[PDB]
DNA sequence: GTACGTCCGGCCGTAAATTCAGATCTT
RNA sequence: UUUUGGCAUAGUUGCA
DNA sequence: AAGATCTGAATTTACGGGCGCAACTATGCCGGACGTAC
């Protein structure tokens, strides 16, 4: 998202990076919550 | 060719099918022992019903 | 007999369907040592 | 009767919960009825 | 090697999938006592469910 | 030319939410 | 000349 | 008087907890891409 702002680029794939980032903090402080699926590490377990 | 089946030990398929406890002795198997498991990577796994 | 009385002393021994009544008695007795062992704690940890 | 006792009954009185398994009203009498079976 | 692992592992399903298998089914078969072998041979597990 | 092979990219208690009867306003 | 260590799982078993 | 509103009071999903410790085991996260040798 930093080198799209320092480009410019696009508002959809802008929205879309923000998304990601929210999942990303809500399932690093909080991998547990009636939400999005569960972040898996890429070798099939969640993370604690 | 597609893969590898594990074979249940004393089976109609295993190579101890069949056999008197004589041959058994002399592969170093034991004539008592009942066979119903597996052997994967030399570990005895046994299929609870 | 056929509702679980068995009239037989452990001297005695008792017989197949009295065994096998014996058998589901003793069960509860176990099941009831479980979980009393499942609640053991808990309740004990809340009031403290 | 059958009243419900031990660790459930302590339970439901230390996590006080608003259904009883087994609620009751030991409701006594005064009057003749006490006595009387009829009244009562 | 889907095979064996489900047999080395005792979890039954989907491997990817692990998280919502069933566990437990595949164990090492108890060699302590021929008695042991025998009873574990010859066992049944109940799931919860 | 061909393959290998190894280095890089992908239960019960709250608690919120939905529907029904006074009440002031509106008419 | 002074070290040492895989985390998280799943199963089995002992005592209460 | 009638109404519409409309604002406080009865019914449905939905997290979130679930015994002290011991002991032992056994198992675990790739496919394109690029070069080099033969």
């Amino acid at each position: 998202l930093r080198r799209n702002e320092q480009n410019g680029a696009a508002a959809h794939v802008i929205a879309e990076d923000v998304k990601l980032l929210q999942f990303h903090v809500a399932t690093m402080v909080d991998n547990e919550l009636p939400g999005l699926p569960r972040a898996m590490q890429k070798s099939g377990r969640p993370l604690k | 060719f597609i893969g590898k089946i594990p074979i249940m030990l004393r089976s109609t398929y295993c190579l101890l099918n069949g056999l008197t406890d004589r041959d058994l002795c002399e592969l170093n198997e034991c004539p008592l022992d009942p066979g119903g498991y597996f052997i994967i990577n030399g570990s005895e796994k046994v299929l609870i019903a | 007999e056929s509702r679980g009385f068995v009239e037989n002393s452990y001297l005695a021994g008792l017989t197949p369907t009295e065994f096998f009544f014996h058998a589901m008695g003793g069960r509860e007795g176990l099941i009831d040592t479980a979980v009393k062992t499942a609640e053991t704690g808990y309740i004990q940890r809340r009031l403290i | 009767k059958n009243v419900t006792l031990g660790v459930p009954r302590l339970k439901e009185l230390i996590n006080i919960s608003k259904k009883p398994k087994t609620p009751s009203l030991t409701v006594f009498l005064l009057g003749q009825s006490a006595r009387d079976a009829e009244r009562a | 090697d889907g095979l064996k692992y489900s047999l080395a592992t005792g979890n039954w399903g989907d491997q990817k999938k692990a998280h919502q298998a069933r566990a437990g089914v595949s164990q090492v078969l108890n060699r302590l006592t021929f008695a042991s072998t025998l009873s574990h041979l010859r066992r049944l597990n109940s799931p919860i469910g």
